[PDB]
RNA sequence: AAGAUGAUCAGGUUGAUAGGUCUGAGGUGGAAGUGUGGCGACACAUGGAGCUGACAGAUACUAAUCGAUCGAGGACUUAAC
RNA sequence: CGCGAGCUGGGUUCAGAACGUCGUGAGACAGUUCGGUCCCUAUCCGUCGCGGGCGCAGGAAAUUUGAGAGGAGCUGUCCUU
RNA sequence: AACAGUGGUAGGAGAGCGUUCUAAGGGCUGUGAAGCCAGACCGGAAGGACUGGUGGAGCGCUUAGAAGUGAGAAUGCCGGUAUGAGUAGCGAAAGAGGGGUGAGAAUCCCCUCCACCGAAUGCCUAAGGUUUCCUGAGGAAGGCUCGUCCGCUCAGGGUUAGU
RNA sequence: CCGAUAGUGAACCAGUACCGUGAGGGAAAGGUGAAAAGCACCCCGGAAGGGGAGUGAAAGAGAUCCUGAAACCGUGUGCCU
RNA sequence: UUAAGUUAGAAAGGGCGCACGGUGGAUGCCUUGGCACUAGGAGCCGAUGAAGGACGGGACGAACACCGAUAUGCUUCGGGGA
């Protein structure tokens, strides 16, 4: 099944494309638990479109990357990202690109934070 | 809704104030019972 | 045997009994690491007369303060705090804000 | 609904039973210690099999 | 498949438990892009194309690591052995 | 005249308002009519589901037996005879 | 000493015990008074005493007298603490990610994405409020949770009119 | 006569604080020690808060600071479940 | 070894007894104050601006108490003697 995750169906589309581009960005999160591991679920889709690179394909994968630049001093959006940086080292590997990592707790409210890392 | 200290600096300082209770003789004696009980706060 | 007493530090008690109830009995190496992980947000004030325990045998005893077992931990309500808090139609409730005193007798083997 | 008569000091404690929180699944790392606890990344160096991951 | 949490049940690297990735099933129903007809709005071809949430069958590619805790030594009177 | 800490107020019987009648008048009427804040976080016993201990003369895993407990318990046509 | 009696509300009578103060002396206290807590002691009761421990300066006895002379019940009064109960509630309304600060960060700061009002949730200025404004430190308390933060605390600074 | 729930409402910066538009209502709050000798110094802790050290007769006397009862809230328990 | 059997103990937690504690301020004493009175004195201040208050004054900003732009005070006459 989806997760719900408290938020409205919209929310979770606001949700979600965030933090699908956070990880081009950042190669790397500390969501809470349910944010890792209902991410996993929807990168590995978009990395999937990554390594076909259309001109077709690129135009499936924005609506789920933002417009945000990535690197700076080159101007790279996060779309750019994935098709030049991104795809060019998984031919390798078919699945499972972004390994979680379980952290502990956190102190305000005990929610189990989490580690999301690709690979 | 509405709640009854709609606040004035006038019409508080000209019903209760203090030359309106040396004004009339029942007025003093206002001003005598705040006396002889020593308030701090003579008429508000 | 060594002794550390908080005396006034504002949590309540329910929610320092059970914090506690995972110490009685336990041993330095066995209550330390367990106060950092429960994680139940009164610990680390614990935590803090625990440590704080062990190095009261540690300077003014030398007990050997690596083999020491965990005798008494009692917590009693201390100075209570209490404040009103306004509510709807006019009541104006309490708030118990409450206080605790911990108390870790810590002992030799 | 008005509780019709209060509870004593016995039945107060008898629910006191279950209401106990419980020990956290916990072992060392083969890298530091201690401790960590099950299978989540510790604090103290952060390595789990055996990656420093700070 | 179960479910408020506990519980049950499938499972923990001589592993398919879940996610991904493939191949599908069903669903939507002709993607973008390109070329052509049309001044045009649009149509036509590439092409049952494109897109797919829990649905199936493969795949260790990811997460189910480490490890810890609990748990027996079987009373004695009599009857038969 | 089961059932408002399960619900609805349509009438009776709160104040408003009329009509007939009565009284000198305020008002009155089991004579009629239009409108008229239905509050409660479930303590205990109950009930209905889920768990944690313990016991069952050693600890364990499966399948059971049934003392006992419930559920089900309605019937109409039509054709032949 | 013999004989008989000896339930009891409303009520009548009688006898007592208590507490506080005064009056006679007589008598305990730093070698420990009152009060407190304990205890298996004594009289018919109200009640007394003794040993221990705490307590650190007053106190009982007898004999009379005075009385703000005795507590379980006033939906009494005040204060404290329970119960419910770790329960209802946490006051409409999107944040997320990186860095920084610090002992500690989801709630503090900065940046970047996103989102809401936009005939108001914008600005300007009355009614009122009287420093809530700014800076620099803190953080116990008020913030319905934390909290390095604040309209909280401190210490300074802050309002210039012939129109 | 009272000895701080008494005695004036006020032994305490009281007709204060608060409550009221306003006339008005109107509290609670005594005691370190003989004197500050009011805890230099070390250890934990960010800091309160403690443990040693000294101070004094006492520190269990250390900021509601003499006495400290009971409701309550604990922790150990000897015997019962 | 099996059968047929009688009873102990276990305590997640709780009951009572005791020991040591903590919030709580109450009985003790102790008054800084009050309450009744006695014997005496005083029984009136104010346009030469009163009773009562605001603004203020200190090397120290708040407040109490004293005081008034001579402002935490000024003369003078007495008491007083570190």
């Amino acid at each position: 099944s989806y997760r719900k995750l408290g938020r409205t169906s919209a929310q979770r589309k606001a949700m979600l494309r965030d933090l699908t581009t956070d990880l081009i960005i950042n190669e790397r999160i500390e969501t809470t638990e349910t944010r890792a591991k209902e991410l996993r679920s929807v990168v590995e889709k978009m990395i999937t479109l990554g390594k076909r690179g259309d001109l077709h394909a690129r135009r499936q994968a924005a609506a789920y990357i933002r417009n945000e630049v990535a690197n700076e001093e080159n101007n790279q959006d996060a779309l750019q990202k994935l098709f030049s940086d991104i795809a060019t080292r998984y031919e390798e590997r078919q699945g499972g690109y972004t390994r979680i990592m379980k952290l502990g707790p956190r102190r305000g409210d005990g929610a189990p934070m989490a580690i999301i890392e690709l690979v | 809704m509405k709640r009854t200290f709609q606040p004035n600096n006038r019409k508080r300082s000209k019903v209760h104030g203090f030359r309106s209770r040396m004004s009339s003789k029942n007025g003093r004696l206002v001003l005598a019972r705040r006396r002889r009980k020593g308030r701090k706060v003579l008429s508000a | 045997q060594a002794k550390a007493v908080a005396r006034t530090v504002r949590i309540a008690p329910r929610k320092a009994r059970l914090v506690m109830d995972l110490i009685r009995g336990k041993q330095v190496g066995e209550a330390v690491s367990i106060l950092n992980l429960t994680p139940r947000a009164a610990s680390p004030i614990i935590e803090k007369v625990l440590k704080s325990a062990i190095a009261n045998a540690e300077h003014n005893y030398e007990m050997d303060a690596n083999n020491l077992v965990i005798s008494q931990a009692f917590v009693d309500e201390g100075p209570t705090l209490k404040r009103f808090r306004p509510r709807a139609m006019g009541r104006a409730s309490q708030i118990n804000k409450r206080t605790s005193h911990i108390t870790i007798v810590v002992s030799e083997k | 609904a008005v509780p019709f008569r209060r509870t004593s000091k016995m039945k107060k404690r008898l629910r006191r039973t279950h209401f106990k929180l419980n020990v956290p699944g916990m072992t060392e790392c083969p890298s530091c210690g201690e401790m960590k606890l099950s299978h989540r990344v510790c604090k103290a160096c952060g390595s789990y099999n055996g990656k420093d991951i700070n």
